[PDB]
């Protein structure tokens, strides 16, 4: 309220309300969801239009051949960390030859966020990630947020009524970690999860976007025609 | 991180004062009385060194400092901003005077340099004004013996004889009725002890009252000899004794 | 005061969204895309009958295969441009090919986030960005000073546009010819222009793959301005 | 004084037919009069149906092949999963080269 | 962080005025009074010191005129650290140019320019102006005799007669009255004294309150000659006027 | 450096700094320009509140750019000499490079910019200036007249008016001036200008300014007789 | 105001954030003493550990800054250290530039114009922190010079800081105006030492058990600090007296 | 006042508000704690289960500086992240002029200096988050707690987080009934206990336990976390002593 | 570049500049103007390294007609050879120094006399009633010394000329291909269209 001014400030109960805002941006994206089994790893967005004259703003951005983010929340900052990520990834190929491991891209992201939040002029990132990739140790799904705060999980959702999507995952948790060795099935499950945070509107063809990665297929993505197979 | 504070603090009101230089002078009024006379073979600035405990030996605590062999200064004001003052007043004695022409500066020119950086702290990003305001006394060859008066908004005065901070009203005073132009500097010395008096409160003695001058060649004071043409500072430090002897015939 | 890199409570940045605003009052633009074509019309808006109309660009060339409208503080588009065009041409020194028009519009809209405590303000101006690849066809984009940018069949931007884009709702199908596409552009111009339209105070304009980026000389639009009088008289 | 060249032999060869090409070059490196290697390749797949061989220091023949492809990854990136010509290829390749015209790399190259 | 303790010295009031300007020249209108007088053989400038104690060193002293090179002096109002920052860059500016073309710098071309690092620190770097308001007089083979004043906005005009300082409404009305076109230098020195008489907050002018220099072809043929009034000859001239 | 923002819009989508300096715009002393079949006048009001000025040595109202362009303006004198110079050497500068003097729409498409970039970047405040802006491309007739403001917005005019009053004296331009046909003469579009100034002005004295371009860089300023002529015969033939 | 939150002028030519870091000079409710002998420089402090969970041996407010000059911090701990690390620091470059050891009045002129600075300089704040340097100087003999928030310092017979600092100060005044001299009259240190004790336990009306105390010895040539044993020994002299 | 509205302002009273609400966003966070033994040291945190779709395991909250420190902290993660990695290059820095690994209490003070550095200026936010660590190094073991004003001690055992009180107690008792010391595999049961104890004061959540250590016998010198077997023996010593 | 020279006679200042623009063993143009004007009453002749000469002519052109703008006013003779020597003495201690030689001849309109400079790279400047750079001073010089005199009318200053012109003719190796004449006076400049 008196603290809200900057990032470089700390409440007198020990909160950062510019960071709090931010993570607002977050809440008022359109949903997109993530979940793994042990050989695949995918996520589901919803993309949101302006107008029916207008495209749907695409939510989902590929990394590297073994890794990518959806997003929600400000664009242009996923924009911003996704070249960041494909730079980091780059880095690590043509140096060591080596694949950038998931769970490393996560700290990275972080301590990048952390330092917008500590410094004056600065301002924290607006928008939310959730990253997946297939490395050398299997399926991974990481959720970002823009706190600085990054966290492992089989499943998640966030956006615009994401908590229905992210119940849903945790009733489901034992059915789709072990929907190994079939990428069909496991993208049913992901969009099947996403529907519980619709509302007055359901799945077409150019409004669902969905991107899979695992251990035999390359980060790609499905929009259109492609994703006819699963309304 | 670093000073991101580029912008002026002292800054103009609508009355058109410059407040931060208004309350300079309101600490320099609060310090303690220091004077400067000028005689016609010399100059005398002293202070009374008004001891903080009387466990700390106040000699160590030096008001009255050279600055070049034939100039000294004296403050009222703030001690830590006169002592880098003093600092920054000797070394660009060198910097931008000697280290060119081979001698130092004379009076007028070294005061105008310390007036610049009081200045400066006027206007510049970041800095408040300092607290104090100087009486420099000294000679040169060509302009012979004078005594100057610094304030922290960087302005400079060139004075027969005056005094500043706390008692300097009354000490001014004194000082138009004993001042003028035939005063042998032994006359001067005397009556910068009587003006001084008046002001001093508690003891009064030549361990609480600090006094130098702007006099004559001291070749005791040189540290070699064999070039004749040099012949060793105008500045000296009375010493507590020399400064007892003259309360005695006072 | 408060930082210009600041958040409000909902999420939102003041500075984007206070620019969001300036953009309103700017005189009206607007696009529709065809097989056939993308059209780019704009409100010229002279401040006096003394000014000299034809003077005002708010229509602009960025390459041969690309074009511009803008809306709102246009004296900070003209750097905008400068770097289009700058971004068009190195592209194709780099690549010996023509630059896609998703791919110049994002390079634009790279520059619009730039700002803070880099420039000091976001830019006060929407851009239309109108053109041919090879690749996807015609295109239309409305580029923000958010750093977002949509793809629309068609739109409006400046005053007029709430009313004018509702219109354009219903107007647009995938098979208008660019000729149609052309009459529409002038009739919701007419529609929600203050003063009354004329080939002086609007201007327009098409991108073709076979002649690109064009601007309508002030002869070749009054023929079209009376075309539509004699349509709307016809029923 | 140090030299930062070398000479790393081998040959390659180019040929253009109506519906096809070929880049082929032999599989020895050398320093001097020694072998280093009797099979180190250096024709490669590039992406986007192109292959490349850079030709002659192969430190430096490496790094361009590896910028190249690095190149041919980002042109993905940027312009959405657009293919790259033949044509862009060696453009874009002149300009990785000139960008060292007062530090050259000491190659010949094909595409 | 910063921002909180910044006054903003460079933005416009919602009048289109520059706050820190407006209240630099409230300062300056308090400072003693200066004023320039051209005449058609020489230039005069006069100035009132602040007042006085009877123990100020008078002869060892300079606060109001300011010699900047043998052809062109100052007269200052308001702050004198201030002013001796810009004298000391318009001092060296004269250098560079007469290093450069071997020729004496045209007065105007000094002025703009001192004029001109005073503009900028109205429009950029979050600095406060300068208190201080000067007026030029000097001598150049284009334009002869020349006045000139500059305030702290950075705007410069021309005059034949002019004060800064305080009482300059008075005192432009006094010269406006009695300064006519024809005038000696010797004229001018009179009517500059007999101004300042009528306008002075004090009970008389008296020389050991005065500045006093003239520009005159005072040498030998087609020279120009500077002259700092020691104050033995102000003392003399207030005498020969009548004003004591 | 020093930083600040100093020109950020307001919750209505304002930029208020910008604003303020057409405030210092409209306080300052008006100027006109007019375009001829021919040629193009620069009028400026001078303020009379003042005798006792030197007007051989005190800054002119109306500046050469190059010998083919010239430069008025209203608002803050110390502002105006900042753009004068810049455009001064872009001119130069353009000559050496292209081998060609500017156009008038280039050079005013300069100055332009030079304002509005002022009013995005940190530290600084936008010029509290407008300017009118005339003369002949080189090895052309057709006469060329822009306007600047502090926003960075420039564009072209058959006469305008800038300052204080100015919506006075453009009101009577507005009514005055027929596109169809431009004052044919020299003579007819000097006084087409100071008919606008004596709407606003006070006497016809040492109070207006003129100067007239023709192409070839074929400039000069007037002198207070051939404008009091002008002056006194407006008056005579006022009497109706 | 905003007076109040930078260093720069109040009206009546003051500045509160220097007045406010004395005031966190006491934050530690810690008194400290020092005096000189014929040979030596002594320095006391109290030692208070409240949690049982800390590890005694590190907590400590005097510091050794070169092998001639310690000096203690009445102040907070963060303050003090970085106070400690920046002299340290100057002292080692002192010897490295100039060829011999910085002595203790410099040292102490040095850092006193290092906060001076943040009295004039509005993005640094100034340290909560008081500095007391002590040393057997080879030109001076034994010295005790003492730096504050505002940029004063000087010289002192012997000086005390803390809450209960003006009891501890007429306790030695009084010493002095009796013993007419500048000094403790004193062979070994260890009976300086025990001086100083004495007299702090008069002053303060306290009792001191080996680990209440922090104890610095300055001689020629070292500055050391003793452990719990010696003051055991040096409090065991004193009680069989 | 005004006095808390920017970090580095000092208040009449002597304080750094900023500070001290740095120190809030500390409370506020989860329990985590350090216990010096004879030749090492133990570090254990609680883990709060958000979600049944957190992977056990798999979201590591303690970190290593060097080969022979760990460091644990509660607060904002992501501050305690930047204050290793400034560890980390602090002794890369330190090993690669000295040769030798760098010592625990030179390294506490780099830590030290440089969080205090972030209370000298407005234009940076005090650290939210206090950290323990410590290590082996060739004068023995040490642990240290480091807190927002950049206020550092060593300590015979140390906690922070919400159950700081809870936990600083069951510490106290520890102390008390072994003067003579506590052995490094027993410190790690007690170390387990201590968490489960002290998740009384966050308790809606269920958690995850972890658990590492350095002991000069029993990491070699080195820094480990405790797993599988060693791990579950712990998590059992606790499920016990809470029934 | 080679032959420039420079007479200063009664009322005017005459200068002479060698046509040739030669690269290797190619006359690349025979019709080169190896001068500029720098104001009305001021011409600068430039002679010496490719590139430099031209680039060098023009900066300062740019300069002096910033000037003449800024002040609406024409700098003397002096004035100009003043900055132009300033401006190689600077050049001659840069990382690439310019390597031109340069003649100035103007008409001071305040004083009513012709002015000669003759100033090399290094910043060497003097006053002279004539001057050259290069191997052709070697001949002219001495040339001068005995046919030249004060007082000499415009036509006669040009005769002078032809003299040293086929003199240069004469004994010079190389073709320079005939010169370009221009003549400052009161009334500006011109050049001769036949020489």
């Amino acid at each position: 309220n008196n603290y809200d001014g900057d990032t470089v400030t700390f409440s007198p109960t020990g909160r950062l309300f510019q960071v709090e805002y931010a993570l607002e941006a977050i809440k008022q994206g359109s949903v997109t969801v993530g979940l793994r089994s042990n050989t695949h790893a995918v996520l589901v967005a919803l993309k949101r239009n302006a107008d029916e004259l207008s495209s749907y703003q695409k939510k989902i951005i590929k990394c590297d051949e073994h890794m990518g983010l959806s997003l929600a929340g400000l664009a242009p900052d996923a924009r911003v960390l996704s070249n960041y990520l494909r730079q980091q990834c780059n880095y690590s190929s043509l140096v060591f030859n080596r694949k950038l491991a998931v769970e490393r891209a996560g700290h990275l992201l972080c301590d990048k966020a952390q330092k917008n939040t500590q410094s004056y002029g600065g301002r924290p990132y607006g928008v939310g990630l959730l990253i997946i990739g297939y490395d050398k140790s299997g399926a991974h799904l990481l959720e970002f947020q823009p706190s600085g705060n990054v966290t492992e999980l089989y499943g998640t959702a966030i956006g615009a009524r994401s908590q229905g999507a992210k119940t849903y995952l945790e009733r489901t948790l034992d059915t789709f970690i072990k929907i190994d060795g079939n990428p069909d099935e496991l993208i049913k499950a992901g969009v099947e999860a996403i529907s519980q945070s619709l509302r007055d509107e359901s799945l077409t063809v150019d409004n669902l976007s969905i991107a899979i990665v695992g251990k035999d297929t390359p980060f790609t993505i499905y929009d259109g025609e492609a994703v006819a197979k699963y309304i | 991180m670093t000073d991101r504070y580029s912008f002026s603090l002292t800054t103009f009101s609508p009355s058109g004062k410059l407040g931060q230089i208004d309350y300079a002078l309101t600490a320099v009024k609060q310090g303690v009385t220091s004077l400067g006379i000028k005689a016609t073979n010399g100059v005398v600035i002293a202070t009374e060194k008004k001891s903080s405990s009387p466990l700390a030996m106040s000699e160590t605590l030096s008001k009255v400092s050279l600055l070049t062999p034939d100039i000294g200064a004296v403050y009222s004001g703030m001690g830590p901003d006169y002592r880098v003052l003093v600092d920054k007043s000797r070394k660009v004695a060198h910097t931008s005077y000697k280290r060119i022409y081979g001698e130092y500066p004379p009076t007028k020119l070294l005061v105008s340099e310390v007036a610049k950086i009081m200045q400066e702290a006027t206007q510049s990003g970041g800095v408040r004004p300092f607290g104090v305001s100087l009486l420099i006394a000294g000679h040169d060859e060509f302009n012979g013996f004078s005594l100057y008066q610094v304030d922290p908004s960087g302005s400079y005065f060139p004075w027969k004889a005056t005094a500043i901070g706390k008692g300097s009203v009354a000490a001014k005073t004194f000082l138009e009725k004993r001042w003028n132009d035939e005063l042998e500097l032994e006359d001067a010395i005397h009556i910068a002890l009587l003006t001084l008096k008046e002001s001093v409160e508690g003891e009064f003695n030549g361990d609480t009252i600090e006094l130098a001058i702007i006099g004559d060649e001291n070749p005791d004071l040189l540290g070699y000899t064999g070039i004749p043409t040099d012949k060793g500072p105008r500045f000296r430090k009375l010493t507590s004794q020399e400064i007892n002897d003259r309360l005695e015939a006072l | 005061d408060r930082g210009v890199s600041t958040f409000s409570p909902e999420g939102r940045l003041f500075q984007v969204e206070y620019s969001l605003e300036a953009i309103k009052l700017g005189s009206t633009a607007i696009g529709i895309a065809t097989k056939e074509g993308v059209v780019l019309g704009v409100e010229k808006r002279a401040t006096s009958p003394l000014l000299e109309s034809d003077s005002i660009e708010k229509i602009v060339e960025i390459d041969r295969h690309i074009g511009c409208a803008m809306s709102g503080l246009t004296a900070d588009a003209r750097s905008m441009i400068e770097h289009a065009r700058t971004a068009a041409v190195t592209h194709n020194l780099y690549y010996d090919e023509d630059i896609n028009v998703e791919s110049l519009t994002q390079s634009v809209c790279d520059l619009a986030l730039r700002f803070g405590e880099l420039m000091s303000r976001p830019f006060g101006v929407a851009l239309l960005i109108a053109g041919h690849d090879a690749d996807d066809g015609y295109q239309l984009f409305h580029a923000e000073p958010s750093g977002t940018f949509y793809r629309y069949n068609a739109k409006a931007i400046g005053s007029g546009s709430e009313g004018a884009q509702a219109e354009l709702l219903n107007e647009w199908h995938s098979s208008l010819t660019l000729k149609e596409a052309e009459l529409l552009v002038l009739k919701i111009l007419k529609q929600v222009m203050e003063e009354k339209l004329d080939e002086n105070n609007a201007q327009l304009s098409c991108i073709t793959k076979q002649d690109g980026f064009k601007i309508y000389d002030n002869e070749k639009t009054a023929e079209l301005i009376k075309e539509l009088k004699e349509k709307e008289a016809a029923e | 004084q140090f030299n930062p060249y070398g000479d790393n032999g081998g040959t390659i060869l180019g040929i253009a037919g109506e519906d096809f090409a070929v880049l082929a070059g032999d599989t020895r490196n050398i320093t001097d009069y020694s072998i280093n290697s009797r099979y180190e390749p250096k024709v490669f797949d590039c992406g986007d149906n192109i292959v490349m061989s850079a030709n002659g220091f192969a430190a430096d023949g490496d790094a361009l092949v590896k910028r190249f492809k690095n190149s041919v990854k980002w042109y993905h990136f940027d312009h959405n999963d657009k293919k790259l010509s033949i044509n862009s290829a060696a453009r874009n390749i002149q300009h990785l080269l000139y960008g060292k015209r007062f530090f050259p790399y000491y190659v010949h190259t094909i595409i | 962080g910063s921002r909180r303790y910044d006054s903003r010295t460079t933005i416009f009031s919602p009048e289109g005025r520059l706050y820190q300007v407006e209240y630099a020249l409230e300062s300056i209108s308090h400072a003693g009074t200066a004023i320039g007088i051209m005449a058609s053989d020489g230039i005069v400038l006069a100035a009132e010191r602040k007042v006085t104690s009877t123990l100020l060193e008078q002869d060892t002293s300079t606060e109001k005129l300011y010699k900047l090179n043998d052809k062109i002096a100052v007269a200052v109002a308001g702050l004198t650290a201030d002013a001796e920052i810009l004298i000391n860059t318009a001092r060296i500016h004269a250098q560079n140019y007469l290093k450069t073309y071997n020729e004496d710098i045209p007065v105007e071309i000094l002025v703009r320019r001192l004029s001109d690092i005073k503009q900028g620190y109205t429009q950029h770097g979050g600095l406060r102006p300068f208190g201080v308001s000067f007026i030029y007089a000097g001598y150049d083979d284009r334009y002869g005799y020349q006045l000139y004043t500059s305030n702290p906005s950075g705007n410069y005009t021309g005059w034949k007669a002019i004060s800064v300082g305080a009482n300059t409404s008075a005192a432009q009305t006094l010269l406006q009255m009695d300064y006519k076109d024809d005038m000696k230098v010797d004229d001018a020195i009179e009517l500059a004294l007999k101004t300042l008489s009528k306008t002075t907050d004090s009970s008389a002018l008296t020389y050991d309150r005065l500045e006093f220099a003239t520009i005159r072809k005072g040498a030998n043929d087609g020279e120009v000659y500077q002259k700092i009034f020691k104050p033995q000859e102000i003392k003399d001239i207030l005498v020969k006027t009548g004003i004591t | 450096g020093y930083d600040r923002a100093l020109s950020i819009f307001s919750p209505d989508g304002h930029i208020f700094q910008v604003e303020y300096a057409l405030e210092a715009v409209k306080r300052g002393t008006c100027a006109v320009g007019v375009k001829g079949k021919n040629c193009v006048v620069l009028g400026c009001e001078r303020r009379s509140t003042l005798k006792l000025q030197d007007t051989r040595i005190t800054p002119s109202k109306v500046s050469k750019i190059d010998s083919h362009v010239v430069l008025s303006f209203s608002g803050l004198n110390a502002d105006s000499r900042i753009l004068i110079e810049k455009a001064r050497v872009e001119a130069q500068s353009h000559r050496l490079t292209l081998e060609d003097p500017v156009t008038v729409e280039y050079l005013t498409r300069y100055v332009a910019g030079v304002q509005q970039r002022y009013t995005q970047s940190g530290g600084v405040r936008p010029f509290g200036v407008s300017t009118l802006i005339a003369g002949f491309d080189p090895r052309d007739d057709e006469p060329k007249l822009y306007q600047t403001e502090p926003s960075g917005i420039y564009s072209s005019w058959s006469a305008q008016t800038i300052g204080r009053n100015s919506k006075t004296v453009r009101e009577f331009l507005e009514k005055n001036y027929d596109r169809k046909e431009p004052p044919a003469t020299v003579e007819e579009c000097v006084k087409l200008t100071v008919r606008s100034l004596l709407e606003v002005v006070q006497t016809g004295a040492k109070n207006i300014e003129i100067t007239v371009v023709k192409p070839d860089s074929d400039i000069v300023a007037l002198s207070s007789e051939e404008i009091n002529q002008y002056v006194t015969q407006i008056e005579q033939e006022k009497q109706e | 105001g905003y007076d109040r939150h930078i260093t720069i002028f109040s009206p009546e030519g003051r500045l509160y954030q220097v007045e406010y870091a004395f005031k966190a000079t006491n934050q530690t409710n810690i008194n400290s003493l020092a005096v000189r002998g014929k040979d030596c420089t002594v320095v006391i402090s109290q030692k208070k550990v409240p949690d049982k969970l800390l590890d005694p041996t590190t907590v400590s407010y005097i510091f050794c800054i070169s092998r001639t000059i310690g000096m203690v911090v009445n102040g907070p701990i963060p303050d003090a250290r970085n106070a400690a690390l920046r002299a340290k620091a100057e002292a080692a470059e002192f010897r490295y530039k100039y060829g011999y050891d910085m002595p203790c009045d410099v040292l102490a002129k040095r850092m006193a114009n290092l906060s001076q600075i943040y009295t004039q300089r509005a993005y640094m704040r100034p340290l909560g922190v008081i500095l007391t340097f002590v040393s057997v100087d080879e030109e001076l003999g034994p010295s005790i010079y003492k730096t504050d928030p505002a940029g004063y310092y000087v010289g002192y017979k012997a000086t005390a800081t803390g809450p209960k600092q003006q009891e501890i100060t007429t306790n030695l005044e009084n010493h002095f105006k009796k013993s007419k001299i500048d000094h403790i009259n004193e062979e070994s240190w260890e009976k300086v030492v025990e001086f100083a004790i004495t007299h702090m336990i008069d002053a303060l009306g306290t009792e001191f058990s080996k680990n209440d105390l922090e104890v610095g010895v300055a001689t020629k040539d070292k500055f050391f600090t003793l452990s719990a044993e010696n003051i055991e020994e040096r409090l065991v002299a004193i009680a069989e007296q | 006042t005004g006095y808390d509205l920017s970090n580095s302002v000092f208040s009449p009273d002597g304080r750094n508000f900023q500070v001290e609400y740095a120190v809030k966003a500390v409370e506020n966070g989860t329990t985590s704690i350090g216990i010096k033994c004879n030749d090492g040291v133990v570090f254990a945190v609680e883990k709060l289960i958000t979600s049944k779709l957190l992977v056990p395991q798999k979201n590591v909250k303690i970190q290593v500086v060097d080969r022979h420190i760990g460091c644990v902290y509660s607060g904002l993660i992501p501050d305690g992240r930047h204050l290793v990695n400034r560890g980390r290059e602090e002794a890369a820095s330190f090993k690669k002029l000295y040769k030798t690994p760098i010592p625990i209490p030179a390294f506490a003070d780099r830590l030290g200096q440089y969080v205090q550095a972030h209370t000298l200026y407005n234009s940076v936010r005090p650290f939210g988050v206090s950290t323990i660590f410590g290590g082996v190094d060739k004068n023995g073991a040490h642990l240290y707690m480091l807190e927002p004003s950049g206020s550092y001690w060593g300590y015979k055992g140390a906690a922070t987080g919400k159950g700081r009180q809870s936990a600083k107690a069951e510490l106290e008792k520890l102390v008390d009934h072994h003067p003579e010391g506590l052995s490094a595999r027993e410190a790690v049961k007690q170390a387990a206990k201590i968490i489960y104890l002290a998740h009384e004061d966050n308790k809606e959540k269920d958690f995850e336990l972890e658990i590492s250590w350095c002991s000069l016998s029993e990491t070699n010198g080195l820094h480990k976390f405790v797993k599988g077997d060693l791990l579950q023996e712990a998590i059992d010593f606790a499920q016990k002593e809470i029934n | 570049m080679d032959i420039i020279l420079g007479i200063r006679v009664q009322d005017s200042v005459i200068l002479a500049s060698s046509k040739a623009v030669t690269r290797g063993i190619s006359v690349l143009k025979d019709s080169d103007d190896k001068t500029r004007q720098l104001s009305p009453h001021t011409l600068m002749s430039f002679a010496g390294e490719a590139g430099d000469t031209v680039q060098f002519a023009e900066y300062i052109q740019a300069n002096i007609q910033l000037y003449s703008i800024r002040e609406d006013y024409e700098l003397s003779p002096q004035a100009v050879s003043s900055f132009v020597r300033q401006e190689l003495a600077k050049s001659i201690r840069s990382r690439r120094p310019y390597q031109v030689n340069v003649l100035i001849g103007g008409y001071d309109k305040k004083k009513n006399k012709p002015e000669l400079y003759q100033i090399d790279y290094l910043g060497t400047k003097v006053e002279l009633p004539y001057g050259a750079h290069g191997y052709s001073g070697f001949y002219t010089f001495s040339l001068l010394d005995h046919h030249y005199r004060p007082d000499m009318t415009t036509e006669e200053g040009l005769d002078l000329l032809k003299l040293c012109v086929q003199e240069l003719e004469k004994r010079m190796p190389m073709d320079f291909k005939g010169v370009i004449v221009k003549i400052v006076d009161k009334d500006g400049i011109r050049q001769v269209d036949d020489f």
